[PDB]
């Protein structure tokens, strides 16, 4: 149901896209960090420092991440 | 009459245009076009020129300012302000069923009664004694309505000393006698300096031109100085003959200059041409100590006759000692790519030259528009010795006589009374706008003015009560020194009545033509 | 409504970019115009000249920087930086609804007090203005106004060229002569930055196409400036040849060839080895000069010839004939030499005779970096104009430490004058903290710790004593800046009195100009 | 979907979320406050001064402003008293954190450290300006309710309206003997029936049963109405209940449904008045007080709409706990009755907070000026990194009375300059007059509020700003 990608793009486009998502969650590292706002689209949101909660609700279109 | 309110509502938005530009405490509005011209000023003639308008009724508003530019030229905002208050009263009283011409006829009666009380409110002053205290106070109120207080203190003695140069025992004031204003970019705009003599706008274009001279001899020219076969021998003779036309005139300049005194070339001499100059003439002008120019103007040459008695010559045929003038001292300043010559130490100069220095174009545009509008307003003050107390004292005082009439001036019952109460309250919007531009409450200030006028009228004492916008309290126009000319206010009320009858008497809007 | 939204949002767009344009840490930016020409410079005032700006309020502030180039032009990017901070303080007052009249009076009362405090900041006037020893204190911090890559070479070439490019006299008063063209900017790619030196001669870019034999030892060259091209007298219009007999047809070509021969021979009779020609040179002239070996000069229009007026000292003469010594200049040696790898016409004078002018050879690999050097050369002329025009430039604490002490002085001015404007002056008194805020942002320092330490180092004046340490105190730009507050006089970092005098005076009216705009009326096209 | 903001864009979008709304609510403060209009999805409008329904109907595109409504609900559930002078404080903080956030490159956690230290010094100021008063005097609470009702003309009816709620206040109380005067006023329900006069409301100390008796002409007196917690079917089944209660010989009858004809024979032989079905929630009101005994008197009244029943215990103990009662509100018109309910229903929380903290904090902008001076005094003493952020907190409390001045439209600089002297140095009772827009004594003019009003607000307001400083990235458009 689609095409395939080979070459150095897999070692780069898949890794760089993971680095882009990985650099986002680095702001919550340590007590001196900050917390991310997770909006539920229903009018309420949950601001938490938990990495398991943020990455679960975060949309990821790359299976490598 | 379904289309009657169409032109009334569309023209109502024209008041907010100049509303903030009225009064000494008013502010500025920026208007910039696509040609690169930045014009920041309170003048309405510039703001109504390139600005696109929607309602066509704004064209008649600009035509009403045509007569205000000749008579006044400054403080023309009150023309549209009286219309804006009328438009708010338009749909008010007309909705009651009163015919629009009935209200218009009421303004004609109120205008005739205003001129009767106009002579009693004004204070006649003597312009022969040349009172400095009166001129400094009137010029101060005019400068605050255009520029800020920084340029007000500087230009106050400048405008005062400028109008004192033009005067006579017959009260002859020529507006075209003192006109030319020097536009230069130097230092800061606040450094503008007044000069009682004459200033030249051109200077030597060659390093060998005279740097400093004392007695200058000006030679004025107009017509263009720049000039434009069987064997090659004819080509050399035609090109050599091109310089014979200029060299023939150079030989006459050498002999006629040394005619009077040729021993010491330590004085000044100047040749002024309209078009380009022949580079071959610069060799003769350098050794003979002759100052030359390139691309010089014309009208500035006519000012030598009004001071030193000079003459502006066109062709090269007529050369007389009357053309060559004299000067006590000459100070030549080099600014930019064009040197500037100053003529000082004049015997009895009859015209003063305004030297304005500044930074850039928009910095000069504020002062250039203020001097031309401020000088013509003060020049009209010396024309008519009758002076009207300013600061909106007449608009409030005249309303008191109009609100109470009864058996004095009545006419029809309710037909004329509608126009009387309309015009009486139509003049009260000006002091409300003056306070609104200052940021205070216009009603609390007006309430104290009405209470002051009631105490002064009941006490049986003649007093003029104004409005001080700086402290937000009442004042006396005589103490503060705010005054107005007779022709300014008389033609403003009469001019406002004529322009008011145009919009009120329009019955319907019609669209006809080829699409 | 125009000041709340349109005015603030449009000015703050370019205000964030100007934060890197001031100080020794100033950063370059890439700006491509509509024509496609790339421009790299660290001066924001140079940016605004070539930058296309739409919103008028920003265009008004551009003209303020152009006036600074006429007077100072050294570190004048604060005009855009200070006005942005003054609007930020005013933005708090706009939301409160404070009257714009009280704002205008706030700068007017502060400007009168600021100019009086500048007269108390002057220490150690330099009256020599000649030798490099006294000018080193003035020139060295001016070099810091631009790229810091090499501060030794740029400061040495300017201090050395004093006796070269600038007029030299025993005692020169009454506004001594100075010109922006006293230093020619020659950009030649290649060579190290250390190879740049000052040459008393002149260099032009062109290749002689002839037999030219360079005369070096004997020197003694005669040069003259010619307005018209070299040929027989030519008709400006288009004539018509008249041919009848064989005498007119055969002698038509011989007529123009023999006349130019005697015309060019009169120039050779004066021993003229080189000329100055503003116009082109005909083909018949170069063919006859092959025997005589006389130079021609292809240089462009007189804007280049204005430099040769001081060098040679010759008056342009349209006719050729036999130019008198008044129109004959002097040059020691004319030879085509290779400086930066290319062969160009070079006038090399060991000991020459030249009037109030010289040149400085610029050696660098990157041509884009040479554009910033040209702006640095204009700062050298600006430093001369700053010394020559006023009675003196005195000295002022540099590195943006001038207004740090001025904050404590103006803050007292508001307290000493109670009234409704007492709180308005205090808001404009601390508005000068943007200068250390702007530099420390590009210095890699945190303004949280550093800025209060700057106030704690200067205090009021000093501890109890008779002395001034605060005049010698300033922000540190160095890898050791984390240690504390470094001094200045030890490194001889100074400023000019006229630099902040003309900048604040213009910025006073420029700040009130934008705040005086009620609404901006625009139009199509 | 992403909708993520990083760098400087994250802080700018979150500050401007509640910044535009803060300027809209500036007309909701003070007795001179305006009335906001709302637009629902159905096109209708609701005109009220209560900010609870204002933020609920208005849909903000930024999710950061949605917490302010939830933060407003916390103050409404805990206090919910005089939201005109209270709930506006939720938006006076983030607006004052704007001047220095990104410009100084200060990390939000550094600001959080200054936020925690500001709460410590704020708790000492709340109880410092408070003064104790007699807790047993009901006349002091009469003038307190009259302060929050000034948005309407009900001041003429305030004599009956204030005594309507205050009679229930002293009626309940008493959840503890010693350690604090906890009570629950939710058991007292206010019924609003259009028509009639406010004087028709009957309230006193006891349990008010709102229902009727068997017949309207039945005897209106009972000696000791002791309380105890188609035709053929109703007469047989109900008789097995009401008559069965008579085993302990009470003179009062309480049933779920009405009384039939057969039951009237054996119910009336007891020599007293028989009470038919009682409201469901009325059984929970008497369940708190009390097989109950020691009931002093019974009374029944007759009026067209509904009828009344009076039940007076008059002795709870023989300790004990709170009593519950009922209130009926009869307005002059239909539109008048529904609008005045906001002031009367909030009167329960007015006196409830008086029992909590008998000390009284100064109102009318005097509390915000007192805190602003104390925060400005401790700023120069602490210094350090907190100098800049902790000083801006003092300016946040200073802009709150500026909003009250906005109703008058004058210059706050003239008033605030005089408040830095006569208030801080002079006394804590100095404040801004609401009616005249001048500086007068708050206690002498009659503007004052309980300590719980300012204590549970400012403490909650400071803690509400924590969520604003913890924002980093926003993720939406996925699921939940």
């Amino acid at each position: 149901g689609g095409e395939k990608i080979s070459g150095d793009d897999i070692r780069n486009q898949n890794v760089l896209a993971t680095m882009a998502v990985a650099n986002v969650v680095k702001s919550s590292l340590g007590p001196v960090g900050l917390d991310k706002m997770l909006v539920d689209d229903i009018g309420d949101f949950t601001v938490t420092n938990d990495g398991a909660t943020i990455l679960s609700l975060l949309d990821v279109q790359h299976p490598a991440g | 009459d379904a289309a009657l309110k169409v032109n009334v509502t569309s023209a109502e938005g024209l008041q907010s245009v100049l509303e903030t530009n009225l009064g000494p405490k008013g502010t500025l509005k920026m208007l910039v076009d696509g040609a690169g011209n930045i014009k920041l000023t309170k003048d309405g003639k510039v703001l109504l020129t390139e600005m696109q308008i929607q309602s066509p009724t704004a064209v008649l508003i600009a035509r009403a300012a045509a007569a205000q530019d000749e008579i006044t030229g400054d403080g023309t905002t009150t023309v549209v302000c009286l219309v804006g208050e009328l438009l708010r009263q338009a749909h008010r009283f007309i909705q009651e069923g009163v015919h629009p011409r009935i209200i218009t006829d009421g303004f004609e009666i109120a205008r005739k009664e205003s001129m009767k009380f106009l002579d009693e409110f004004k204070i006649s002053k003597t312009n022969l004694s040349n009172d400095r205290e009166f001129l400094l106070q009137v010029a101060r109120s005019s400068l605050l309505t255009k520029v800020d207080a920084d340029l007000t203190e500087v230009l106050t003695p400048i405008v005062t000393d400028a109008v004192l140069s033009v005067y006579d025992a017959q009260a002859d004031n020529l507006d075209l006698h003192m006109v030319e204003i020097m536009q230069m970019q130097h230092l800061s705009p606040k450094d503008t300096t007044f000069i009682k003599g004459l200033v030249l706008d051109h200077g030597g274009r060659h390093p060998d031109m005279p740097t400093r001279v004392k007695n200058a001899y000006v030679l004025i020219l107009n017509v263009s100085l720049e000039y434009e076969y069987s064997s090659a021998d004819q080509r050399d003779k035609l090109a050599a003959s091109e310089r014979k036309f200029v060299d023939a005139k150079l030989k006459k300049i050498i002999d006629l200059k040394n005619e009077v005194c040729g021993m010491d070339p330590d004085k000044g001499f100047v040749i002024i041409n309209q078009k380009g100059i022949d580079p071959m003439s610069l060799d003769v002008f350098a050794k003979h100590n002759i100052l030359a120019l390139r691309r010089a103007k014309r009208r500035n040459m006519e000012r030598l006759q009004l001071v030193t008695g000079g003459e502006a010559q066109n062709s090269v045929e007529d050369l007389s000692p009357q053309i060559l003038g004299f000067s006590g001292l000459v100070y030549q300043e080099t600014i930019g790519e064009e040197k500037f010559t100053y003529v000082t130490e004049n015997t009895d100069p009859k015209s003063c030259t305004i030297l304005i220095k500044g930074s850039t174009h928009y910095a000069l545009a504020q002062t250039k528009d203020a001097v031309r509008d401020g000088l013509r307003a003060v020049a009209n003050v010396l024309k008519d010795k009758n002076i009207i107390p300013g600061a909106g004292a007449f608009y409030i005082a005249l309303s008191r006589y109009l609100r109470s009439a009864n058996m004095n001036k009545l006419g029809a019952k309710g037909k004329t009374k509608t126009g009387i109460e309309a015009f009486a309250e139509a003049l009260l919007v000006i002091p409300k706008t003056l306070v609104k531009n200052s940021g205070f409450d216009p009603l609390d200030v007006l309430a104290m003015v009405e209470d002051e006028l009631d105490d002064a009228q009941d006490s049986d004492e003649t007093r003029y009560v104004g409005v001080d916008l700086n402290i937000g309290d009442s004042c006396d126009p005589t103490i503060e020194g705010i005054w107005d000319s007779y022709r300014v206010l008389r033609n403003a009320i009469t001019g406002a009545t004529g322009i008011a009858s145009n919009l009120l008497l329009c019955d319907e809007l019609l669209r006809a033509g080829r699409s | 409504d125009g000041q709340i939204i349109k005015s603030i949002a449009a000015i703050r767009e370019l205000h964030q970019m100007c934060l890197t344009s001031m100080g020794p840490c100033g950063r370059n930016k890439i700006i491509v115009n509509h024509l496609g020409k790339i421009i790299i410079t660290n001066d924001a005032a140079t940016m605004l000249r070539e930058l296309d700006i739409v919103h008028p309020a920003v265009k008004v502030l551009v003209m303020a920087t152009e006036q600074q180039k006429i007077d100072m032009g050294d570190g004048t990017n604060l005009v855009m930086i200070l006005a942005g901070e003054l609007l930020n303080v005013s933005e708090k007052l706009i939301s409160m609804g404070l009257s714009a009249v009280e704002i205008i009076q706030g700068y007017n009362m502060a400007r009168k007090f600021t100019l009086k405090e500048l007269d108390e900041m002057v220490v150690g006037e330099i009256t020599d203005k000649n030798d490099k020893n006294e000018l080193l204190k003035m020139i060295k911090p001016v070099i810091s106004s631009k790229k810091y890559g090499s501060e030794d070479i740029l400061s040495e070439l300017v201090s050395e060229a004093v006796s070269h490019v600038l007029p030299v006299a025993q005692q020169a008063g009454e506004i001594p002569y100075f010109n922006v063209d006293s230093i020619r900017v020659v950009k030649i790619m290649g060579g190290s930055l250390s190879n740049s030196t000052v040459i008393k001669g002149m260099v032009f870019n062109r290749e002689p196409e002839g037999h030219v034999k360079s005369l070096s030892e004997d020197k003694k060259h005669k040069v003259a400036v010619f307005t018209c091209p070299l040929d027989i007298a030519n008709t400006e219009t288009k004539g018509t040849v008249l041919l009848h007999n064989a005498q007119e047809m055969l002698d038509f070509s011989k007529g123009e060839e023999k006349q130019i021969d005697a015309m060019m021979k009169e120039i050779a009779d004066m021993g003229v080895e080189c000329i100055v020609a503003g116009a082109g040179v005909g083909e018949l002239a170069l063919h006859y000069l092959n025997r005589y070996g006389i130079l021609v000069l292809k240089v462009p229009s007189k804007f280049e010839l204005r430099r040769l007026c001081r060098v040679c000292g010759a008056t342009p003469l349209p006719r050729l004939g036999a130019p008198t010594p008044e129109e004959l200049g002097l040059v020691e040696t004319v030879k085509t030499m290779e400086i930066g790898g290319d062969r160009v016409t070079v006038f090399k004078q060991e000991q020459g005779e030249i009037s109030r002018t010289s040149t400085i050879i610029l050696r660098g690999a990157t041509q884009n970096n040479l554009d910033d050097i040209e702006r640095a050369i204009d700062d050298g002329v600006a430093a001369v104009k700053g010394l020559m025009k006023p009675s003196g430039g005195k000295l002022l604490p540099g590195a943006g430490a001038t207004e740090i002490e001025l904050i404590s002085r103006i803050t007292k001015y508001g307290e000493r004058t109670p009234g409704l404007l007492q709180l308005a002056i205090k808001q404009f008194a601390v508005a000068f903290e943007v200068v250390p805020r702007t530099l420390a942002e590009t210095a890699g320092l945190d303004v949280n710790e550093v800025l209060p330490n700057l106030y704690a180092a200067h205090n009021v004046t000093e501890p109890g004593a008779v002395k001034t340490d605060h005049l010698y105190k300033g922000v540190d730009i160095d890898g050791e800046s984390d240690e504390g507050v470094k001094d200045i006089r030890e490194e001889n970092i100074y400023d000019m009195l006229a630099t902040k005098k003309f900048a604040i005076n213009v910025a006073t009216e420029a700040a009130t100009t934008v705040l005086s705009i009620d609404q901006i009326i625009m139009a199509k096209k | 979907s992403q909708e993520r903001t990083t760098g400087r864009q994250a802080q700018i979008s979150n500050i401007t979320a509640a910044k535009a709304v803060a300027d809209v609510i500036r007309t909701c403060l003070g007795p001179k406050a305006m009335l906001k209009m709302l637009l629902d999805p159905m096109g209708g409008l609701v005109l009220t001064n209560d900010g609870h329904a204002i933020l609920r109907e208005i849909d903000v595109a930024h999710p950061a402003a949605k917490s302010m409504l939830e933060l407003s609900r916390t103050q409404d559930e805990e206090v919910g008293d005089g939201t005109t002078t209270v709930i506006i404080l939720a938006g006076e903080i983030l607006a004052q954190c704007a001047p220095y956030l990104i410009e100084k490159n200060i990390h939000p956690v550094i600001i959080i450290q200054a936020l925690k230290k500001a709460l410590t010094d704020a708790l000492e100021v709340i109880k410092q300006v408070s003064k104790p008063v007699d807790v047993e005097n009901d006349a002091a609470m009469k003038k307190l309710i009259q302060a929050s009702i000034g948005t309407k003309y009900v001041i003429h009816w305030s004599e009956k309206m204030c005594e309507l709620a205050l009679d229930a206040v002293k009626t309940v109380r008493k959840d503890l003997g010693q350690t604090f005067e906890i009570d629950i006023k939710r058991y007292v329900r206010v019924e609003k029936i259009p028509g009639g006069d406010v004087l028709d409301s009957r309230v006193l100390k006891g349990v008010l049963l709102n229902k009727d008796v068997v017949h309207p002409k039945m005897s209106r007196h009972i000696e000791n109405p002791r309380v105890v917690l188609i035709l053929q079917i109703e007469e047989e089944q109900v008789q097995l209940m009401c008559e069965q209660i008579l085993a302990v010989r009470p003179t009062l009858v309480i049933t779920e449904k009405g009384v039939s004809d057969l039951a009237q024979h054996y119910l009336l032989k007891g020599g007293c008045s028989v009470l038919r079905r009682v409201k469901k929630s009325d059984n929970n009101r008497i369940a708190r007080v009390t097989v109950g005994t020691n009931c002093g008197l019974f009374k029944v009244e007759m009026i067209g709409d509904e009828y009344f029943s009076f039940l007076d215990n008059c002795k709870e103990p023989l300790s004990g706990l709170q009593k519950a009662c009922t209130i009926m509100l009869r307005g002059g018109s239909k539109d008048i009755l529904n609008e005045i309910d906001r002031n009367l229903q909030d009167a329960m929380a007015v006196a409830r907070n008086v029992m909590l903290s008998p000390s009284l904090s100064p109102g009318g902008g005097a509390t915000e000026m007192a805190v602003s001076v104390k925060l400005a005094e401790k700023a120069k003493q602490l210094e350090g990194i907190q100098q800049w952020p902790y000083q801006a907190v003092a300016d946040a409390m200073e802009c709150i009375p500026r909003t009250l001045i906005q109703n008058a439209g004058g210059d706050p600089i003239r008033l605030l300059s005089q408040l830095r002297a006569k208030h801080a140095q002079g006394n804590f009772t100095t404040g801004i007059d609401g009616d005249k827009g001048k500086i007068v004594d708050m206690v002498s003019y009659g503007i004052w509020e309980p300590e719980v009003i300012k204590q549970q607000s400012v403490k909650t307001a400071i803690e509400s700003a924590c969520l604003l400083l913890r924002v980093d990235d926003i993720v939406s458009g996925v699921r939940k």
